[PDB]
């Protein structure tokens, strides 16, 4: 039990605090969304009913 | 891909044959290395001994959010550079003169008494009290105890040799002093630890000589004892198991043609007629006995990893069945399989002699949860006076083989019916005979062919004694507290009948070339390899609080790189290897907390936490030693406290009570220009945060034009450094007075000054004398070749 | 809807949606959407188009002709999401109901 | 506005599935398994749109 038996979660808070603040300070650049359409359509086989 | 393995664990077990000589448990010869104090004198009766940097590392945090960090930083470097000066050295060795009808034997340590005369310009009044001083340095011996509860405690002799110097220094030795001589033993304590650790009286431990009984030994911090080989239990059937498979390269099988032989003689059936007991062992093939040879110790080694068959069939049968379950039935023993191979192989036989029964029925009927039963009513009715089986069986062994070792052994099953003579022995009676015959959907069997089947899985006799050596060279190897392990890797107790039956009906048995030291070898090699990573997460990881079993997933990449460099240098591939190979079936996560668990139960963390621990508090007291200070201050028209000038001419000390403090450097250093005018108009400022300063002492005679404390360019922005100057007050030029021309020449309008300022003064030359401890070898000397066991004598 | 053997693979293989941009990019974007939403229909609210003019097919063409011309004088051309959206899908619905919408 | 955000995806390769299927299911060739048959008559071209 001394200071160095901490050095580990230290370590982990330091790295979340790092992103934190990394993250605060980042620009936004909204992206243009683009490639929309309709092509999703579905296969399969006709019925065709008989008669 | 299982093959690359395979070379890795053989490459391991070869470099593990190479003899690699550590040269730990051994000691050697050190002395105290020499700081430097640069110390003189301005008047009668007054030293002073100035501080001058030691180590210059540390870097500051920018962050900024703490002070204490930069001082665990600082420490922690020193201390990683400092304990490789001392990694298996003892401070015993110190400048003596001699001890001859002259006064006793009186120690010249420090600088040399005589180098005084020159460094602090004493007069002849006091230059008479410096012999004195000299033959007033004696040499006191004590003793000190070594060693804790669970090794012996003993006795060392230790000396206090007298040396000039500063305090610090004496701080420093003592700490070093304290660090070194940790887990400290005797030789005469450890023979008596290893004597009583091997029981057995074949092993002769080398006697000590009387001169070698007091010498000196390093001991590891704890011993290796059953309970660390308790905790790694989860793991341990890879473990078993790749230790069989690396160990086992052959096997004692007779030729299929030669059983084949005597079969056919056996039977009691003419040549060209078809019996199908001689038609079904024709088509059988032994390739695959070693695998099997492997899967059957292990079977017999830990009695959870129960050998389980692989049926083909479904629900019908074949004549190749009929006769394979049957050589199983007569030639496995029943303690190595598991209940659901039993039964099956059971319900096979059974399903021929009964009366009505079919097997389609007899499955159908039953249930998987409690076919224990069924097999002892199968059992109980095939050894009645109708019919009887003779059923294989095993016994247990105890006997093992004397060598050196530090866990207990257990006894095992035999994984061959064989009860130490030719005969082998059964459960229930050693005669085979028949009411009727066996039919079973066909496949008519005769009476007398069960019979001459009887005759040929009889084990030659002659293969006993080396059928035993790999036997009795196994229960001496394999730790007790292993034999209650689970199962992870379930294809490692699986094997199809045909295999097993072409074992059992070659009688083959495992075998081996090597020795019994190189499989103790790799256990200790395995169980050092997890005592480390253990102890590194007890010195590194353990902390109760702050992210404990209740942590996201984004922590554990952090937390296992630890690990997995500890895991990556050489010596540890045995666990690296098996880690890596199943991490299916184990996940890193149940690696992690069993590894925890065994660092939290109990181990000494590490010689160097405490160490660092207290060498945090002595960077704390001193700060110019280190190289660094605190809340500088800003000022224009400073005013010197006078209370050093009775030791320099100019100094940057001054007592000006600051007002309007800035928070830190860095933001001072770019507010504007002529707005921090204001800041020093309205008075003195100070600068929070701390810096790497050195100081330089000069005497009376040149100048060192620092300048660079201010740089003008369109902002008042301060240095990185700041060196200060001193001008020394000597005996020589003490009494003319300085214009403090130059001092201010070399500065700008406004100037950088110091607070505090820490310096020690001595009365008396007496004072110049301090204390460090050794080992005095003449007593307890040093050791050299350990304890050894008695062979090879010439 | 998604074949057996699709989900299958994926859900053999460790599969999950991956992405590269951070929440305030994606804030960003949806803002800028909600703008040029709010923007495009406070502008169309001036010029009136009753549906007792024209025939409910050709309604919707002087709709999306007044769309376009509106888009075209004010705002600096981008990509139009909710206008996209509403062409593309247009098939799947009844006249009146789009008109409606 | 999912489509447009979920650019990528991050999965296996189907060759290490394939070999760690082999390493855990040993069972000798020419035994009439299914399961590695059925797991190499696969492939992941579709799988962004799942």
């Amino acid at each position: 039990m001394a200071s160095t038996t901490r050095l580990v979660n230290d370590r982990k808070q330091l790295e979340q605090q790092v992103k934190d603040d990394a993250r605060i300070l980042a620009d936004a650049r909204g992206l243009n969304i683009t490639t929309v359409a309709n092509d999703s359509a579905t296969g399969g086989q006709a019925i065709r009913n008989v008669g | 891909l299982d093959n690359v393995i395979k070379q890795i664990e053989a490459l391991s077990v070869i470099v593990n044959r190479s003899e690699k000589a550590d040269d730990a448990q051994i000691l050697g010869p050190n002395t105290y290395k020499q700081l430097l104090e640069h110390l003189f004198s301005p008047e009668e009766n007054v030293y002073i001994l100035l501080p001058i940097q030691a180590y210059t590392g540390g870097v500051i945090d920018r962050r900024d959010a703490s002070f204490s960090n930069f001082a665990y930083s600082i420490a922690s470097k020193l201390m990683m550079e400092l304990s490789a000066a001392t990694h298996n050295k003892i401070f015993t060795d110190y400048t003596r003169i001699a001890a001859s009808a002259l006064g006793p034997e009186i120690s010249t340590e420090g600088m040399p008494l005589f180098s005084l005369i020159e460094s602090l310009e004493l007069t002849e009044a006091e230059t008479s009290r410096l012999p004195v001083i000299q033959d007033s340095m004696v040499i006191q011996k004590s003793t000190a105890t070594v060693g804790n509860a669970q090794q012996g405690i003993s006795t060392i002799n230790i000396k206090r040799v007298p040396f000039v110097g500063s305090a610090f220094q004496q701080v420093i030795d003592q700490l070093l002093w304290e660090y070194s001589t940790t887990s400290l033993t005797t030789k005469e304590q450890r023979r008596q630890r290893i004597t009583e650790m091997v029981n057995d009286r074949r092993i002769m431990i080398q006697k000590l000589t009387l001169a070698e009984k007091p010498q000196v030994m390093r001991h590891v911090t704890t011993e290796i004892n059953n309970d660390l080989f308790f905790k790694m239990s989860p793991v341990a059937q890879l473990y078993i198991y790749h230790l069989d498979r690396a160990f086992l390269d052959g096997v004692g099988f007779t030729p299929l043609a030669e059983k084949q032989q005597q079969l056919q003689l056996q039977l009691k059936t003419n040549i060209l007629t078809a019996n199908l007991i001689r038609s079904a062992i024709n088509g059988m093939n032994t390739e695959s006995n070693l695998e099997v040879a492997i899967k059957m110790m292990q079977a017999a080694q830990l009695h959870r990893a129960s050998i389980e068959i692989a049926f083909p069939m479904n629900v019908s049968l074949s004549p190749e069945i009929i006769v394979q379950c049957f050589i199983v039935w007569m030639s496995i023993p029943e303690q190595l399989l598991s209940d659901r191979s039993n039964f099956i192989i059971a319900a096979v036989i059974w399903a021929g002699f009964s009366a009505d029964d079919s097997y389609a029925d007899i499955m159908r009927r039953s249930a998987r949860a409690s076919d224990r039963q069924n097999y002892d009513i199968i059992k109980a009715a095939l050894s009645s006076r109708k019919f009887k089986l003779p059923r294989a069986s095993t016994t247990l062994f105890d006997e093992n083989e004397p060598v050196v070792r530090r866990y207990q052994i257990g006894r095992v099953y035999a994984p061959f019916p064989v009860d130490r003579y030719g005969s082998p022995v059964y459960s229930n009676c050693t005669k085979v005979e028949l009411a009727s015959d066996y039919n079973a959907e066909g496949f008519t069997i005769r009476k007398d062919d069960f019979r001459a089947l009887q005759a040929v899985l009889r084990i030659d006799e002659d293969r006993a004694a080396d059928m035993f050596t790999t036997l009795r060279i196994m229960i001496s190897s394999i730790p007790a507290v292993w034999y209650d392990a689970e199962v992870v890797h379930y294809p490692h107790t699986a094997v199809e009948l045909e295999q097993l039956a072409a074992y059992g009906l070659t009688g083959a048995y495992p075998r081996t070339n090597h020795s019994v030291d190189t499989i103790v070898k790799t256990v200790n090699n395995i169980s050092a390899t997890y005592s480390t990573i253990a102890q590194m997460l007890s010195t590194i990881d353990l902390d109760p609080t702050r992210y404990g079993t209740s942590e996201s997933i984004d922590k554990f990449k952090i937390a296992w790189e630890n690990v997995e460099s500890v895991l990556n240098m050489e010596g540890n591939d045995f666990v690296k290897t098996i880690m890596y190979a199943y991490e299916d079936n184990f996940p890193k996560k149940d690696f992690y907390m069993m590894l925890k668990q065994i660092a939290s139960d109990g181990q000494g963390a590490h010689p160097i936490a405490a160490a660092i621990d207290q060498l945090r508090t002595i960077v704390y007291r001193e700060p110019e030693r280190f190289g660094y200070i605190d809340s500088v201050i800003l000022t224009h028209n400073p005013d010197v406290d006078t209370a050093y000038n009775r030791f320099f001419h100019l100094h940057p000390i001054v007592t000006n009570q600051p007002s309007n403090t800035i928070k830190n450097a860095q933001l001072w250093n770019e507010m504007r220009l002529e707005q921090q005018v204001e800041h020093i108009k309205a008075g003195p400022v100070r600068i929070i945060g701390p810096f790497h300063v050195t100081y330089n002492y000069l005497s009376e005679e040149e100048d060192m034009p620092a300048t660079s404390h201010i740089i003008m360019k369109d902002n008042m922005i301060l240095n990185d450094h700041l060196t200060f100057n001193f001008v020394k007050r000597e005996r020589r030029n003490n009494k003319k007075r300085v214009s403090s021309f130059r001092y201010k020449a070399v500065e700008m309008y406004v100037a950088v000054r110091i607070s505090r300022f820490q310096l020690e003064v001595l009365r008396d030359l007496h004072d110049l004398v301090r204390s460090r401890t050794y080992l005095d070898v003449s007593k307890s000397p040093l050791a050299t070749t350990p304890i050894r066991v008695v062979e090879y004598v010439r």
